RNA sequence: AGGACCGAACCGACUAAUGUUGAAAAAUUAGCGGAUGACUUGUGGCUGGGGGUGAAAGGCCAAUCAAACCGGGAGAUAGCU
RNA sequence: GCUCGCCGGAAGACCAAGGGUUCCUGUCCAACGUUAAUCGGGGCAGGGUGAGUCGACCCCUAAGGCGAGGCCGAAAGGCG
RNA sequence: ACACAGGUGGUCAGGUAGAGAAUACCAAGGCGCUUGAGAGAACUCGGGUGAAGGAACUAGGCAAAAUGGUGCCGUAACUUCGGGAGAAGGCACGCUGAUAUGUAGGUGAGGUCCCUCGCGGAUGGAGCUGAAAUCAGUCGAAGAUACCAGCUGGCUGCAACU
RNA sequence: AAUUCCUUGUCGGGUAAGUUCCGACCUGCACGAAUGGCGUAAUGAUGGCCAGGCUGUCUCCACCCGAGACUCAGUGAAAU
RNA sequence: GCUCAACGGAUAAAAGGUACUCCGGGGAUAACAGGCUGAUACCGCCCAAGAGUUCAUAUCGACGGCGGUGUUUGGCACCUCGAUGUCGGCUCAUCACAUCCUGGGGCUGAAGUAGGUCCCAAGGGUAUGGCUGUUCGCCAUUUAAAGUGGUACGCGAGCUGGGUUUAGAACGUCGUGAGACAGUUCGGUCCCUAUCUGCCGUGGGCGCUGGAGAACUGAGGGGGGCUGCUCCUAGUACGAGAGGACCGGAGUGGACGCAUCACUGGUGUUCGGGUUGUCAUGCCAAUGGCACUGCCCGGUAGCUAAAUGCGGAAGAGAUAAGUGCUGAAAGCAUCUAAGCACGAAACUUGCCCCGAGAUGAGUUCUCCCUGACCCUUUAAGGGUCCUGAAGGAACGUUGAAGACGACGACGUUGAUAGGCCGGGUGUGUAAGCGCAGCGAUGCGUUGAGCUAACCGGUACUAAUGAACCGUGAGGCUUAACCU
């Protein structure tokens, strides 16, 4: 049973969790606005979030550990120039969850996951 | 919590140092004995010249677990191994006259005062 | 594991009562652009709750 | 030197689990035996059914063997269903 | 296209055997593909295989097959 | 019979570690296995860890778990004198420095000499490569740290053995 | 005893307790000398037994990681 | 002229094996189980010769007799041979009472303790090992006790496959032999995705007579019911002593059950760290990937047991066996016929849970709706327009709720979830820099850094304005009241 516990397994193993929030985490980092299934797009927030408050104190080990989450230097310069400062006011809640129907090929429920300040 | 096939550590003089636990007493189908528990119990090591012999059948009482026990505050006292002392059939008066080792505040009672007179510490 | 009797095709009936299909109850309507789309979803033009949420 | 030793390829198939309208008309997974020899393998040949072949289990002889397969006698015969 | 993962004495490369156009290009999506398919070893049309030295053929023989005469066997045929 | 976890002979053989064509990770190269998406019940499948006990389970330690490397020390009954035997059992093992700015060893250039003269013979040691050991130090719970990789002994039936 | 019916023979060992095992006894139902007798080092994916280590084998199961099962979408069997 | 003697004589002339097997058939016919029966078996009873110092009947009971059960060994061959899988174990059981324990009694050759025996009683409880395939049995040690049976010798579309009972092989034995042996020995494929009944759960529909939201009553159903040991009474009663109670009270256990996570722990592939090999991020440094989570070390929440709380009752009613009181029939006697009293873990209650589909569909409380007209076949009729309530549902955020439904929380007038902030917890002194050291490294900055599910906060993000379903005063018949 699954009493009071957290995070989606997403009939994935563990490993394969780890690495594709690192790759999708760094596609929504990249271009601020994806299109994926609603339970990944919910669980993002637990991933691309933290990462942008981690991006709020420009310092030295900061983004050794942004690229030790990211694993890309693009995406961490992108979050420590621009994504840092342009969310340097707000209280968390970066971002927002837009369902947009079902796929065509599956029926999943897709969502478009976007930063806040994009448009 | 000791129970069948148990081996024991043996805590006195009595000339055995390695017994096992054959049943636990006191209760149809119990499972385990604690410490303050009788178990009868068979000899399988002993020294050339003892009280006992290897492959006597008698009773011990269990002085330390390695499971431990617990105090009303919620504390445990737990030892490194499992450790009894002999006892008589009959009796029930311990065989050896000096117990090694430390025992436990819930050994002592009227049946085992001897015991916890006997031993260097008292826990 | 298997029948003994063919089941009737009134038993089959009876089986399937309860596979019959929930219409979506009500669409909602953009209060911008007019459209319907399902409650709690972006339009197809890519409108919701007014605002124009993604370009096209 | 070795029908020597340990151990991959390769050859085999001891145990368990899975599988048993299977992925598979005998396999997979984890272990296992042999592994310079009475080894193993490619290609081609030869032996034919009361016959072959057999380090012999009545084993094998095209998913078939106490007498293969196909066609014929043939609509064998059936005091049996 | 960028990442991620997997094989790497193979899940890479070259052949023989075997298959026989599955090759390449255009086009099509009914059926076939255990779903969709714009894709395909699918349909349709076109294109593609260039040798004195590679291989075969050829020269040579092994096991073995066939076997003039011959010998043997009712016939068929058997052996050489 | 299938776009089938099977079967199918030859040739090619990169790096790091390693005795190695084992095995781990990679290169060249090639793939992600032609249904997906959720959920995170029982139960099944394949695994991980487990208090205390440690074969009480069971037809039976079946299955699991454990052992596992190298060097050195050491090793019984019995015996056909080969064995048994890796018997059993134990110790050492990383990294850094020093010995020695890289040693022993390997390789072997210029230089010089000789020569029946060359794809020659000495000498010569530059340069390259490079174990192993001792001593000192230092880190961790753990130094054969992963993968990989013997459980061992006692009695006995049968069959010599492969 | 791979042979022994009676039989779990009796005695001894091992075990707290041993119809198995090991050593004896001989009363061999119904061993026996190349359809070989008795031994026997080494060898065995061989049979029985015992011990150490080891452990979810078990006392008595708990939790976790994945693949199914469950829900949705697509395709869509079978025995009877 | 035939012991053609199998004598109405198959030929002048004929034995075996098959577990290597095969075909046609049979429940016409065996093995398993059911059935019928009850000889046998088991359990009762009748008579009482005796035993029991005396004394048949405390306990036994010869010779014999009568039954019960269906329970063994059997009888029969009725079902099944176009298949009803079988010994033992395992895992679930369930019933009987001819009761093993606990409960209540009577008699005793019952001093007490402890027994014997019989009666009542089926509520609960009712070992673990050694050997063997074993059931059984013996043995070891427990326990209040280790009940006897039915259940296809319960249970293989739940498991096992040791035994039996295929093909291999061997011994002894039998046979000339092929082969055979309820003689032994080693080895030897256990299939099925559940349509119906059943059962465990969980929903949809409709009904309950206007609709809706709740709270209930309890018809009925289920759960539960075990017991040790010690102490006091009291070394009292009893007894020559040895010994040693009833009754009553208190404590502490075993087994079982329910709940829970505060403690002690387990797990904790989502947290932190160490470390091996290798690859990559240009390199150093620092990280990440892969190697079972690479291998380990710890560990949050959650779930958990081994952890710790709690439970079995007391009481009442009516009783069984039993014990009586008064009391006749029958001047006496007599527990019974009239009348009355006591009496057990059984029975009904008391405790817990489900529960109005309890169609006999109950009760209470609250809320909501107070429009017009047409119609002909005039009726619990049909339709139009207006109206759309209470509420519900859907959707969304979700949950210590959950397979799915369901259930619960929340939807801006908002803490539902995520984020964020702060705290806690865990891990154990990050990175960078500086210093010391030839260097590995050490030290300082520094209990640093990171920190999941936790705690307290916070609208930052997502929970939309709506629309949808549900209507518009609710039948007849009496009765009692109201004017
Ligand atoms: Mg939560
Ligand atoms: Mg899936
Ligand atoms: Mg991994
Ligand atoms: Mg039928
Ligand atoms: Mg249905
Ligand atoms: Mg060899
Ligand atoms: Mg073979
Ligand atoms: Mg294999
Ligand atoms: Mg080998
Ligand atoms: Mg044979
Ligand atoms: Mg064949
Ligand atoms: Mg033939
Ligand atoms: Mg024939
Ligand atoms: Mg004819
Ligand atoms: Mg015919
Ligand atoms: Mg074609
Ligand atoms: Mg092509
Ligand atoms: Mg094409
Ligand atoms: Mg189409
Ligand atoms: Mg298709
Ligand atoms: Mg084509
Ligand atoms: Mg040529
Ligand atoms: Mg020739
Ligand atoms: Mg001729
Ligand atoms: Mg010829
Ligand atoms: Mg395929
Ligand atoms: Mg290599
Ligand atoms: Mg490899
Ligand atoms: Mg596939
Ligand atoms: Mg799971
Ligand atoms: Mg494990
Ligand atoms: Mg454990
Ligand atoms: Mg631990
Ligand atoms: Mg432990
Ligand atoms: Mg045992
Ligand atoms: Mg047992
Ligand atoms: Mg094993
Ligand atoms: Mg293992
Ligand atoms: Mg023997
Ligand atoms: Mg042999
Ligand atoms: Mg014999
Ligand atoms: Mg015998
Ligand atoms: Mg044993
Ligand atoms: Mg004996
Ligand atoms: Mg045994
Ligand atoms: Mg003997
Ligand atoms: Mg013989
Ligand atoms: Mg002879
Ligand atoms: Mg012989
Ligand atoms: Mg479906
Ligand atoms: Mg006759
Ligand atoms: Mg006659
Ligand atoms: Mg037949
Ligand atoms: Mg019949
Ligand atoms: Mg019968
Ligand atoms: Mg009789
Ligand atoms: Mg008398
Ligand atoms: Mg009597
Ligand atoms: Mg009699
Ligand atoms: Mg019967
Ligand atoms: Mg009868
Ligand atoms: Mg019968
Ligand atoms: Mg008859
Ligand atoms: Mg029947
Ligand atoms: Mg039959
Ligand atoms: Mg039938
Ligand atoms: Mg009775
Ligand atoms: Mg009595
Ligand atoms: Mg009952
Ligand atoms: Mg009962
Ligand atoms: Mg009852
Ligand atoms: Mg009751
Ligand atoms: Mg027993
Ligand atoms: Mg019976
Ligand atoms: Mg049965
Ligand atoms: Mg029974
Ligand atoms: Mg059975
Ligand atoms: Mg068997
Ligand atoms: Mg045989
Ligand atoms: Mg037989
Ligand atoms: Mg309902
Ligand atoms: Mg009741
Ligand atoms: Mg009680
Ligand atoms: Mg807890
Ligand atoms: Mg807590
Ligand atoms: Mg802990
Ligand atoms: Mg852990
Ligand atoms: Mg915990
Ligand atoms: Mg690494
Ligand atoms: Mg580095
Ligand atoms: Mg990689
Ligand atoms: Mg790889
Ligand atoms: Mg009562
Ligand atoms: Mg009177
Ligand atoms: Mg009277
Ligand atoms: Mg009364
Ligand atoms: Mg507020
Ligand atoms: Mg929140
Ligand atoms: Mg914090
Ligand atoms: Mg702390
Ligand atoms: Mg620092
Ligand atoms: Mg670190
Ligand atoms: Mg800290
Ligand atoms: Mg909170």
């Amino acid at each position: 049973m699954r009493h009071r516990k957290s995070g989606r397994q997403l009939n994935r193993n563990s490993s394969h969790r780890q690495a594709m929030f690192r790759n999708m985490a760094g596609s929504l980092v990249r271009h601020e606005i994806i299109k994926t299934t609603l339970p990944k797009a919910k669980e993002l927030r637990r991933v691309v979030e933290p990462l942008i408050t981690l991006a709020k104190t420009d310092s030295v080990a900061n983004r050794r550990l942004a690229f030790a989450r990211t694993r890309d230097n693009e995406i961490v310069a992108k979050l420590f120039n621009e994504l840092g400062p342009r969310f340097a006011s707000r209280a968390g809640g970066y971002t927002r969850i837009l369902k947009c129907g079902f796929r065509a090929g599956d029926n999943a429920p897709m969502a478009y996951i976007e930063l806040v300040d994009r448009s | 919590m000791i129970q069948e096939q148990t081996m024991l550590n043996v805590a006195d003089n009595s000339g055995a140092r390695r017994v096992m636990c054959i049943k636990v007493l006191g209760g149809s189908h119990r499972r385990y004995a604690g410490v303050g528990d009788i178990i009868k119990i068979t000899i399988k090591e002993a020294i050339p010249r003892g009280k006992v012999k290897k492959g006597d059948v008698l009773k011990a009482v269990v002085v330390r677990t390695k499971k431990g026990v617990r105090r009303p505050d919620g504390s445990v006292i737990r030892f490194d191994g499992n450790a009894c002392v002999l006892l008589n059939n009959n009796s029930e008066q311990p065989i050896g006259t000096r117990i090694f080792g430390p025992v436990t505040r819930e050994l002592r009672s009227e049946k085992f005062m001897k015991i916890i007179s006997l031993a260097p510490e008292v826990l | 594991a298997v029948q003994q009797n063919k089941p009737t095709r009134s038993k089959r009936g009876m089986r399937r009562s309860h596979d019959a299909l929930t219409a979506v109850t009500s669409l909602s309507v953009d209060k911008t652009s007019g459209e319907k789309h399902l409650r709690h979803h972006i339009t197809a033009d890519g409108y919701y709750r007014g605002r124009k949420v993604i370009a096209k």
